[PDB]
């Protein structure tokens, strides 16, 4: 009954693996990346990092590595998913079709097994003959590399050792030896084996076990000539080759455990280390020993290089550049100059990949533009706390604002020979045309002698042959550059008037009355070379030069007032190039030939809001390309300015609709402007690459933003973000933060680094009187208040010592005129397992200060706080409690309800209450104001970890649970017996592939009625620990029946990377049971139906029976799907 | 079966027989769940009383269920099994009041005055308990006044035997001599709350003089009625008992029930008087 | 406390040792089974506990004889209301020790039973002979991976194995639940739903009741430690029912850990106000704990809780050795001061050398846990 639909509004941004090799061919330096399911292969070049390809990975990636077998001229790739789907890739490019085809694929999971505690480790044989994977404890999975085993068929070797921390294949061995450090009650020992395929078992290794550091963590198999293996722990590093043994005790590694390692030399003479905190360590090996030409170690010097972002997977790119992969920070790219030593660091940052994860709490809001959501999220962890202010659009920053009484026409003019910069921007009033001098900040209206003033400007610009054409609706009075005299004035022979003055780079063709003629700007003269009339009046005249030549326009497309059709004909003749069937009633408003990505395009923007997007042929003829994407519902105009070395044509309308093609298909990034009527580029000397926003309110000039899908901002906090809530009236945000402070021998705690809490403009410490060792860390929790414009921290509130803040709510309660910031602390002590004295504290932002105008003392710990229709519903410990905000400003408990579970989540709608604990004990309570007490309706219990929950509607409840899954719940109102009425049915199963932390109601698009409503109902968004912001919106029964019956029809044609089916990928995942996904629709797969090729769209639909409007219409062509699928893509 | 606990025969182990009335039999036994000594009272209602008489007997038994006092025999449970109403009480095997009265009679030594009031106040408290809850005894006598080695007095046989004998009034003359007959009972005027104190006065005189107020050798039931109606009993000695001892029994042993005072008057006298000889 | 706590576990009070069985029987999860039911069993049998029975009815002896050649598994219905024989859940129990004695010319068997699996009954049928056969649907023992498994970085996985225990327990949270900065919930909350931390807090209380060491006696498996605590908990029938339905042992430990916390005072079940004993006065006399199931000479158990000081009891009887459950100990019977129910006995040491001198033996079937102050008894999780 749920009938839902899930789409991705933002792909994952935090990486979980990063390698280097020669993937595309022999002579390439690839930098493969995999964030969560986005395998972003690159190519490293001196210019930087050049993207090549991104693929759709149907699975959660955890193991990735480039290995080159023998007989193969380029690196392959090993791909193993968290669902244990294993496939080995092969890059291939055939001219243009970059296809990452797969050599081998298969599943490598076994029936019974307990996944290990140290996770999953996958390593390959340096001779490229073994795949080493440790999936389950006490069992080693190895697969022989050969052409015969294309299915990755596996054989197993029983391990008599349960704990195995880190296992690595060894360098310099006749047979593949593995070296691993593993914990036993005796201690930590490093033991080896000789895995052999002939006997399908293990064998004795090159040496025995060794007693080593009590916190030995990982191995790093040093390559030849040294061989052996190096083992890094929390305290010291060691070398284990058998007879040889070296170990140094470095005092600067003691700060934190070393997690990430990388080899920056093909012979192992150096190594790159990185800890949890994200600082860089240089491990060097010295071959100073030379017995008789053979070299071995002498010392294991360790150096400190610099501080990077908190690192997960390091990688060395040539010329001392490293991609510092991160998960809870910003992925970086740093040059390791060896002579810098500017302050003690050999690290300077070059690049930064914006990372959305980890998202903890977010609020969909409208910062600037009403009616549209600009999602704000809390992202980062520890020192990398930041806010990801996502917005769906490409706005413009107007650097100028001059009031103009409805500017009806603007065009650049350059009355200055040898300038190469805009000088004049002549306007066009209803019956006048003011010419303005604008070199720097000048906005004065200076009229040239070569130009008239009592006319409506329709074409005022610059042409070659030392002639400046200022064409008005009356006549074309061509002016000069140096003398600025009227060389010629081609007037209408019958004193007629041109409806619009159209012109090219070297020719001007106007539409005088019902006839069209071409008048090129001859050198120091003006003449006409053609004269013809059309059947209907030329409402729109468009004669603009095509590519090349730059002296003539091969084709001109026009609109007929009495026909409302695209009339294309030759410029020096009258033979009709082509006629377009699309169009009627309302005449076209503007026509232009667009050359996006060297591809000819022509969108017919009408005066009623219809843009008949189409192509053109420069040589001869024209196409149809039937596609009309609504660029508004108001009169428009198509004006193109480059400003970026590309076409960049934007059609002004009541809403600003921008026409950009991503690679070869137009992506309508609907711009953010008040109301754009006409557009003209202001490329002045003081306005480089800028533009003039000509509106009906005030003529503005400025620089537009980039052509980006979702422009993401970021503001640094330098402390962990916990929660966020939007408060509209106070014009600010509220965020909970936890800066780690070091317990020194002073009785206080010093801040580690300056942060948002430390550097806030105002700080307050709580003074509540209602109720240690050196070197230890203690969290200090804060409420930070940050403005929505500049995101400056305005107040950092310091809680009591050892006080934990769990819940955030912003609302106005009861019958008061001011809204409140209310946070619930929870005093937790290391001795006390479950806290016993929380708190509820009232804040109200006003006059630049945060004050505690009210306070509440409680016995427990508060976990969730919603506003229940004017009254605050705080769930303390495991007793969901109500309140009533009184007139004395003091919370008073009204009703209580003691739960069989721990009231961790609270979601309310109308007069309902949703309660859940950390183990998926979803509870539904109904308030009865006719009695003043709570009640229970249905109570569903299931043992499984639950991340966050949200109510869809009065009947449907949605949550995110363990094992990267999404589920919905629904209570049937037709329960004939109360036993069924006491149960929450489940109908939603879905493997989201992510781990939600928060749900929020809203959308990032302009909320449009659509007259006939929309397929989707509601709009809820969910964040993630990686940043995969998505959207699930309920659907009708027949909408979901169509989409489901064609999503199954998609997968029979579109192929994935690894031949991983969609059924397997999306199916419900639990450690004990798997079930197909039902009651959900994948929007990312559904949106990918557009990019499929045309002849495949014929195989997709053959018996669909799409139409339901009085007739099945089983044919449903192909555009009927594009009618609905394109409609769907507009929700985000 | 522990599910009903004290409420089944299979839980109990019968040892011997300690009593045998006209209709009911009294046993001492224990239970193989706790072993607590008890008083099992088995009667055959199916052969002695009609259906109507059982409702009043059951309802009265329910009143005795709420009777909880250290000076009264505690009521454990009452149930029906094998067509028998089985009632389990607190067993008092240390003896009854009449045992020492005979013992002092054998010693031919008058019981000290201070000793008489020591336990008579305890019996008055027991009499106060069921009189406050509108329950009568009908069988107040030294026979069912038991004392342990601690000196604590309990009052047992709460008229259960006399409830089944209401249809055999003429049979009272063949089994023993009812020396504690009240004037309202012999005249068939019905039993009232003044009959208990009448027996108490006859009990109090017997505790002092070691004889019944209307005792007589070869004395017949007609002669018993004349003495009871005339209240002709030998006077108590004044040298061994004070005036208050003799005055108290005068009101209790009276032909007119209305003249006889309430239990609170007797109990208050019991508390004040006994405290005097405690320090004497 | 020199009682040699192994004695009550050996059940030397039943006579000669029973015949032991080595085979182990288990039913499949969610399977539909048919199992016999003992008509005269009313104990809420927590699996993982051994329950000794003595049978006197010939049908009971006939029933076990049939089961002796069979799988030796029978159900124990946890009657929420015992009067009408209504049962909604149950427990499948195996038999491993039995002994038949021809006492006084009749065949009497004394049998030890071990409970294995909780199950849901769907139909209650009674055969013509009077023996009850129950439809069985085994509840699956849900196993939960750690709450940090799905939100754990694959790089930090090498720090998740570890080598003044307070400083060590502080160092166990900060290195297993370090990834709490990714999710919305704090470090300390995540531990409250972690098995290896709940059993620590339970062991802390148990050491106040027993002088044993946790390493040997108290098990390490969260499933085992969940059933072990529940059986040896001095609780009534109702509080022990909710601990049988719970499927995941992570919930059961939180519920028991709350049962052991709030229920500081105890009262009789026929008074609901007469305090009898507390939780601090409980001390252990068996390897099973202070609680140890003994049977009365006529097939009738008496789970018993030995406490130092107990009140509101009146002493009845004389010290008789008879069948003293505590070897060397006589007893004096006590009953409730108000409701005249049988609370328990007061044992006295006949030998002055041995310890303890006096300890009260209270049957479990007449004690009611009760929160102090005035509030309803609620057990989260
Ligand atoms: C079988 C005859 N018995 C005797 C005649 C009946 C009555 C009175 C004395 C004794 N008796 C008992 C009744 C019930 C029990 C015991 C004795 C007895 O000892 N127990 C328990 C509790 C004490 C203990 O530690 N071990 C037990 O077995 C009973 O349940």
């Amino acid at each position: 009954m749920s009938y839902n639909y899930v789409v991705t509004a933002q792909k994952p941004t935090a990486v979980n693996g990063c390698v280097t090799g020669h993937f595309t061919s022999a002579e390439d330096l690839n930098l493969l990346i995999a964030k969560n399911t986005r395998l972003e292969i690159y190519v490293v070049t001196a210019e930087g990092l050049r993207p090549v390809k991104e693929v759709g990975m149907y699975g959660k990636i955890a193991v990735m590595e480039l290995f080159r077998p023998k007989g193969e001229s380029k690196d392959l790739l090993f791909i193993l998913t968290a669902k244990y789907n294993a496939c080995i890739l092969e890059y291939k490019q055939s001219g243009e079709s970059i296809d990452i085809i797969t050599r081998a694929h298969g599943n490598v999971q076994d029936r019974i097994g307990r996944p290990s505690e140290t996770g999953i480790i996958g390593i390959i044989d340096p001779e490229c003959r073994m795949i080493g994977l440790r999936l389950y404890d006490g069992l080693f999975k190895v697969i022989p590399l050969d052409r015969d085993n294309k299915e990755l068929k596996a054989f197993n070797i029983r391990l008599e050792e349960l704990h195995v921390i880190d296992v690595k294949f060894l360098y310099g061995c006749q047979a593949p030896t593995i070296c691993f450090v593993y914990q036993d009650p005796q201690g930590r020992h490093v033991k080896t084996y000789e895995v052999s395929l002939r006997e399908k078992e293990f064998n004795k290794g090159p040496w025995k076990q060794e007693n080593v550091e009590a916190e030995a963590s990982m191995v790093i198999a040093v390559p030849e000539p040294f061989g052996g293996a190096i083992i890094i722990g929390q305290e010291s590093i060691t070398y284990h080759n058998g007879d040889k043994y070296l170990a140094i005790a470095p005092p600067i590694i003691k700060q934190s455990t070393i997690v990430c390692h990388n080899r920056v030399d093909p012979n192992g003479s150096r190594y790159l280390l990185g800890d949890m905190e994200g600082r860089l360590f240089m491990l060097l090996l010295e071959k100073e020993e030379q017995m008789d030409g053979t070299v071995t170690l002498k010392d294991l010097r360790v150096e400190l290089l610099g501080e990077t972002s908190i690192a997960e997977c390091l990688t060395y790119l040539d010329n001392g550049v490293v991609f510092v992969g991160s998960r809870l920070g910003d992925s970086q790219l740093v040059k390791l100059n060896v002579d810098s030593n500017e302050q003690g660091s050999y690290v300077v940052a070059m690049e930064t990949f914006t990372n959305l994860g980890p998202i903890v709490d977010m609020c969909v809001v409208d910062l600037e533009r009403q009616g549209q959501g600009q999602l704000v999220t809390c992202s980062g962890a520890f020192k990398e706390g930041s806010l990801r202010i996502i917005r769906n659009g490409i706005g413009i920053h107007e650097h100028a604002s001059i009031d103009l009484p409805g500017i009806k026409g603007l065009w650049p003019l350059r009355s200055d020979p040898n300038r190469e910069t805009d000088d004049t921007l002549v306007l066009s009033f209803v019956g006048q045309t003011r010419v303005l001098m604008l070199n720097g900040e000048e906005v004065e209206e200076t009229e040239l002698m070569g130009f008239v003033d009592d006319q409506q400007t329709f074409f005022c610009g610059n042409v070659a042959h030392q002639q400046l054409i200022q064409i008005t609706s009356a006549s074309v009075r061509l002016v000069s550059q140096e003398p600025k005299a009227l060389v010629s004035e081609w007037k209408e022979p019958q004193a007629k008037n041109i409806s619009v003055a159209s012109c090219n780079s070297s020719q001007v063709v106007v539409a005088v009355g019902r006839a069209l003629y071409y008048l090129q700007i001859h050198p120091q003269e003006l003449r006409q070379i053609s004269h013809t009339e059309m059947e209907h009046e030329v409402a729109c005249l468009d004669i603009t030069p095509l590519g090349d030549s730059n002296g003539l326009s091969p084709l001109c497309a026009i609109g007929l007032w009495t026909d409302i059709s695209a009339r294309i004909l030759k410029l020096p003749s009258f033979e009709l190039l082509h006629k377009e069937m699309l169009g009627g009633e309302i005449i076209p408003r503007s026509i232009l030939m667009t050359t996006f990505e060297s591809s000819h395009y022509l969108l017919c923007a009408l005066g009623d809001g219809a843009l008949f997007y189409f192509g053109l042929n420069i040589e001869t003829g024209l196409l149809s390309d039937r596609k009309k994407v609504t660029l508004g519902t108001q009169p428009t105009v198509l004006r193109t300015f480059r400003s970026l070395s590309t076409t960049n044509v934007f059609a002004c309308s009541d809403r600003p609709t921008v026409i950009y093609s991503s690679n070869h298909k137009l992506v309508f990034s609907n711009v953010n402007l008040k109301e754009v009527n006409y557009m003209c580029p202001l490329n002045s000397d003081g306005y480089p690459d800028s533009l003039a926003l000509a509106n009906n309110s005030t003529l503005t000039i400025g620089t537009i933003d980039e052509i980006q899908k979702l422009h993401i901002r970021t503001v640094p906090l330098y402390e962990s973000p916990r929660k966020i809530c939007y408060q509209e009236v106070s014009q600010c945000f509220g965020v909970l933060s936890s800066r780690i402070e070091v317990q020194d021998t002073s009785g206080g705690t010093t801040a580690l680094r300056p942060s948002a809490s430390t550097q806030a403009l105002s700080s307050s410490v709580s003074s509540s009187k209602l109720f240690t060792s050196f070197g230890e860390e203690v969290e200090v929790h804060n409420l930070l208040i940050i403005d929505q414009h500049t995101f400056e921290v305005l107040h950092a509130h310091q809680f009591l010592q050892n006080e934990y803040a769990l819940s955030l709510v912003s609302c106005k309660l009861g019958k008061d005129p001011n809204t409140y910031f209310i946070v619930g602390t929870a005093m937790v002590y290391p001795e006390e397992a479950e806290p016993k004295q929380g708190r509820i504290v009232v804040f109200q932002y006003s006059d630049g200060k945060l004050q505690t105008v009210a306070e509440k003392e409680v016995k427990g710990a508060v976990y969730s706080m919603v506003e229940f229709n004017g009254k605050l519903l705080a769930s303390i410990n495991s007793t969901v409690r109500l309140y009533e905000w009184t007139t004395e400003k003091e919370l008073r408990t009204e009703c209580n309800h003691y739960n069989n579970i721990m009231a961790l989540y609270l979601k309310t709608k109308g007069d309902f209450i949703l309660v859940g604990d950390l183990m998926r004990s979803v509870l539904l309570l109904a308030y009865k104001p006719m009695e003043g007490n709570f009640e229970e309706i249905a109570r569903d219990f299931n043992p499984n970890w639950m991340s966050a929950v949200e109510i869809l509607d009065d009947d449907n409840f949605l949550g995110a649970e363990n094992a990267f899954n999404l589920f919905v719940c629904q209570k049937d109102s037709a329960a004939t017996t109360d036993e069924e009425r006491q149960h929450l049915q489940e109908v939603g199963l879905f493997h989201l592939g992510e781990f939600v932390n928060v749900f929020c109601h809203g959308s990032l698009v302009m909320q449009n009625l659509g007259e006939t409503s929309t397929p989707t109902q509601g709009s809820v968004l969910f964040g993630t620990v990686n940043g995969m912001i998505g959207l699930v919106t309920s659907l009708s029964e027949s909408w979901y029946n169509l989409l489901l019956d064609m999503q199954n029809r998609l997968n029979k044609v579109i192929k994935s990377v690894g031949k991983i089916e969609h059924s397997f990928w999306r199916s419900f995942h639990t450690e004990r049971k798997t079930e197909p996904a039902t009651g959900f629709i994948d929007g990312d797969l559904i949106e990918s139906f557009l990019d499929i090729s045309r002849p495949k769209m014929q195989e997709v639909v053959a018996n669909l029976q799409y139409d339901d409007g009085s007739g099945m219409k089983r044919e449903a062509t192909a555009d009927d799907l594009i009618k609905v699928v394109e409609e769907l893509t507009r929700i985000h | 079966r522990p599910d009903m606990g004290y409420n089944t025969l299979a839980n109990f182990r019968i040892e011997k027989k300690i009593g045998r009335g006209q209709f009911s039999e009294v046993y001492r036994a224990a239970c193989l769940l706790d072993g607590v000594p008890v008083a099992l009272k088995k009667v055959q209602i199916f052969d002695l009383m009609d259906a109507k008489a059982r409702a009043d007997c059951i309802k009265e038994i329910d009143l005795l269920k709420q009777l909880n006092h250290p000076n009264v025999i505690k009521y454990y449970a009452s149930f029906i099994e094998d067509n028998e109403l089985n009632i389990v009480l607190e067993l008092a095997d240390a003896g009854d009041l009449s045992r020492m009265i005979k013992h002092f009679k054998k010693q031919k030594r008058l019981i000290p005055e201070r000793t008489v009031w020591k336990y008579f106040v305890q019996l008055c408290s027991a009499l106060e308990h069921m009189h406050s809850r509108r329950v009568m005894h009908r069988d107040i006598k030294p026979a069912n006044v038991f004392i342990t080695a601690t000196g604590v007095v309990k009052l047992g046989d709460l008229g259960l035997g006399r409830f089944f004998s209401s249809k055999t009034t003429a049979a009272h003359s063949l089994v023993g001599t009812p020396y504690y007959m009240s004037p309202e009972r012999i005249h068939e005027n019905g039993y009232n709350f003044k009959s208990d104190i009448w027996s108490l006065g006859c009990l109090l005189y017997e505790m002092a003089a070691l004889q019944s107020p209307f005792y007589g050798d070869k004395m017949n039931l007609y002669s018993l009625c004349k003495k009871i109606e005339q209240c002709d009993y030998p006077p108590l000695p004044s040298d061994h008992y004070s005036e208050e001892l003799r005055q108290l029994v005068n009101m209790c042993i009276n032909p007119d029930p209305e003249k006889r005072p309430d239990v609170t008057y007797v109990y208050d006298v019991a508390k004040r008087m006994h405290a005097c000889t405690a320090s004497s | 406390i020199n009682f040699d706590t192994s004695l009550p576990t050996s059940h030397t009070y039943l006579g000669a040792d029973m015949e032991e069985f080595h085979g182990r029987t288990l039913h499949d999860d969610d399977s539909c089974q048919v199992i016999p039911v003992l008509p005269q069993v009313m104990m809420i049998l927590i699996p993982g506990q051994t329950l000794p029975l003595q049978l006197f009815h010939p049908q009971e002896v006939s029933m076990v004889r049939n089961l002796i050649q069979k799988d030796r598994t029978f159900a124990v219905l946890a009657y929420s209301n015992v009067q009408e024989r209504e049962a909604q859940f149950g427990t499948t129990a195996e038999i491993y020790a039995y002994r038949e004695e021809q006492d006084f010319g009749i065949e009497i068997v004394k049998v030890k039973a071990i409970g294995r699996q909780r199950f849901k009954v769907l139909e209650l049928r009674t055969q013509s002979d009077g023996i009850q056969q129950a439809k069985v649907q085994i509840l699956p023992e849900c196993v939960l991976p750690s709450t940090m498994s799905a939100v754990q970085l694959e790089s930090l996985n090498k720090c998740q194995i570890f080598p003044c225990s307070y400083k060590w327990w502080q160092k166990y949270q900060k290195r297993k639940f370090h990834c709490a900065n990714l999710t919305s919930w704090p470090r300390w909350l995540y531990s409250l739903y972690d098995a290896e931390t709940l059993m620590d807090r339970i062991k802390k209380q148990l050491r106040e009741w027993d002088e044993n060491l946790k390493d040997d006696s108290l098990p390490s498996n969260p499933i085992d430690f969940s059933y072990r605590v529940a059986a040896c908990l001095p609780i009534d029938d109702v509080l022990r029912i909710q601990l049988l339905k719970i499927g995941s042992a992570i919930q059961r430990l939180r519920c028991e850990l709350d049962i052991m916390n709030k229920c500081t005072s105890l009262c009789c079940k026929q008074c609901q106000e007469t305090e009898i004993t507390t939780k601090n006065e409980i001390f252990s006399l068996s390897l099973c704990g202070p609680m140890a199931a003994y049977v009365n000479p006529h097939g009738y158990v008496h789970e018993t809780l030995t406490v130092y000081k107990a009140c509101n009891l009146n002493l009845i009887g004389r010290p008789s050795t008879e069948h003293s459950w505590f070897p060397g100990y006589a007893w004096t019977v006590a009953q409730c001061k108000i409701c005249a129910s049988h609370i328990g006995w007061k044992f006295t040491a006949t030998k002055k050398d041995m310890s303890p001198q006096k300890f009260w033996g209270l049957t479990r079937s007449a004690l009611l846990p009760t929160i102090p102050d005035t509030e309803d008894e609620i057990s989260p999780d």
